């Protein structure tokens, strides 16, 4: 050939993906709703129930986690302040 | 300056640091398996997309079959003893030394051309359809 | 006649020429291979597949072809033409990146095939092989919502929802994006049946009953999957959540259509 490669200096992007677990809080699921939406309310309707992603990459839903913030708010799983940077899946 | 927005680029020169002690595991198996043709000169790199933002897209282009085989060999290693996570080629990052061939000058694609050039080794005579 | 097929594929290989003009040989080829039988056709579609593979060939060439090839594999019938699945599965890998709509159909067929024989479990693990994760090939939200469905409707009959309820996750992932509705609905009744096999028999009723007002859904099915929300109700945790869903089935006229209409009636009248 004309042309050959011998050297290749590419980067390899990795990401913590199938994060589909259980959120620690309701200890339910990642997903499916949460133990203040399956045991308490009833209607669930016009209702969300989303997931919350913090700064330090955990994944919890947004009804357990707002509830947990009342009287703590430090992330039970480090001490970190636990910034809110993305909701839903 | 704080926190929230400054430690996100000190993860990225953190995550630098990663590239390459995680290449020394990948250099340790190096020394321990030789690659073959389809892997013989890579000094491949691992960031985390928690610190480095996407360029525009991390496109999806084709790749030349001697990376193909580099690129194989790196995820199929990645797989077996790194399981956990699964990496995603992109071309909007890198380089490469391209051996041409009256003298044997390397010349050097920045992860653009070489597409295009693997194309015409296969085949000159193309054009912008081709 | 297939070392005459090989040889021709070989000379074929080492010819220059324009794309179509090769395409169409190849495609005579593939067409005169089809046209043998036994392992004579076997081992011709084998050196097919070992030559669309092969390097020097073109990548259009290569995925056109196998794209035909697959297309005569289900005239075929359910025998020699299923060996040759595992070989060509195997086969794509140093390609396997380049394109994987070949072996998305590869797998879609070896699943269905596989579940024609009532085997559940090798179909799931065939394709469970699908790289959906990928994205480059963008799988439309309804395809990978329907591999997912389908690998979780397998593991299902075979009962080993230990993935399924993985399978469940990851399809819920996509569920949030997709349009078609009627997949939607085959979801929710997926995800419906999941919650009744695992240990979910009262969010099982409470995804049936919210499944029955339905229109879409046959009015068979519509019985059916009540029948399924009256034998979840009965055999839930009996609690507060049971009784209000107890009282919920008891407005139903088509659930005194159903044998268990006196089951229920006992239970929520107490006796
Ligand atoms: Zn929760
Ligand atoms: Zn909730
Ligand atoms: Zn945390």
């Amino acid at each position: 050939k004309r042309f050959e490669v011998k050297k290749w200096n590419a980067v390899a992007l990795w990401a913590w993906d199938i994060v589909v677990d259980n959120c620690a809080i309701c200890r339910n699921h990642i997903m499916d709703l949460c133990i203040e939406c399956q045991a308490n309310q009833a209607s669930a309707t016009s209702e969300e129930c989303t997931v919350a992603w913090g700064v330090c990459n955990h994944a919890f839903h947004f009804h357990c986690i707002s509830r947990w913030l009342k009287t703590r708010q430090v992330c039970p799983l480090d001490n970190r302040e636990w910034e809110f940077q993305k909701y839903g899946h | 300056c704080g926190c929230q927005f400054t430690s996100k680029l000190e993860g990225m020169f953190r995550d630098m640091s990663i590239s390459n002690t995680t290449m020394d595991e990948f250099r340790q198996h190096l020394q321990a398996t030789g690659v073959s043709l389809g892997g013989v000169d890579l000094t491949v790199r691992v960031l985390t997309t928690g610190y480095w933002p996407t360029q525009s897209a991390t496109p999806k282009c084709n790749i030349p079959p001697a990376p193909r085989h580099a690129f194989e060999i790196f995820r199929r290693f990645y797989l077996a003893k790194h399981s956990g996570r699964q990496l995603t080629l992109q071309h909007h990052m890198g380089s490469a030394d391209l051996n041409a061939t009256t003298r044997k000058h390397i010349l050097q694609v920045s992860t653009f051309q070489m597409t295009i050039l693997m194309l015409f080794n296969n085949r000159e005579k193309y054009t912008f359809e081709e | 006649m297939a070392a005459a097929v090989r040889q021709d594929l070989a000379q074929l290989m080492n010819s220059s020429g324009s794309h179509k003009d090769l395409a169409g040989k190849y495609r005579q080829i593939l067409e005169k291979a089809i046209q043998l039988s036994g392992a004579e056709q076997l081992e011709a579609l084998k050196a097919f597949v070992e030559a669309m593979v092969n390097e020097n060939v073109s990548l259009v060439i290569s995925r056109q072809l196998l794209t035909d090839f697959c297309t005569h594999l289900p005239n075929l019938p359910d025998s020699t033409a299923k060996e040759i699945y595992h070989f060509t599965l195997e086969k794509i890998q140093p390609r396997v990146i380049s394109f994987e709509e070949q072996v998305a159909s590869i797998r879609q067929h070896l699943a269905s095939i596989y579940e024609k024989e009532e085997d559940w479990r090798n179909a799931a693990q065939v394709l469970v092989g699908i790289p959906l994760e990928t994205g480059q090939k963008q799988y439309n939200v309804d395809y990978k919502l329907e591999t997912y469905l389908k690998i979780a409707r397998l593991y299902l009959e075979d009962d080993d929802p230990v993935q399924a309820e993985a399978y469940i996750n990851r399809a819920s992932l996509l569920q949030n994006e997709s349009t078609n509705e009627q997949l939607q609905i085959h979801y929710k009744v997926c995800y419906a049946r999941v919650l009744d096999y695992r240990r979910k028999f009262i969010e099982a009723a409470q995804r049936y009953n919210e499944l029955s007002y339905k229109t879409i859904v046959h009015e068979s099915e519509r019985l059916e999957a009540l029948k399924h929300a009256l034998h979840c109700t009965i055999l839930a945790s009996a609690g507060q959540q049971r009784s209000r869903m107890l009282a919920t089935l008891f407005k139903d006229e088509r659930c005194q259509q159903l044998a268990a209409y006196g089951i229920l009636e006992k239970m929520y009248l107490d006796r």
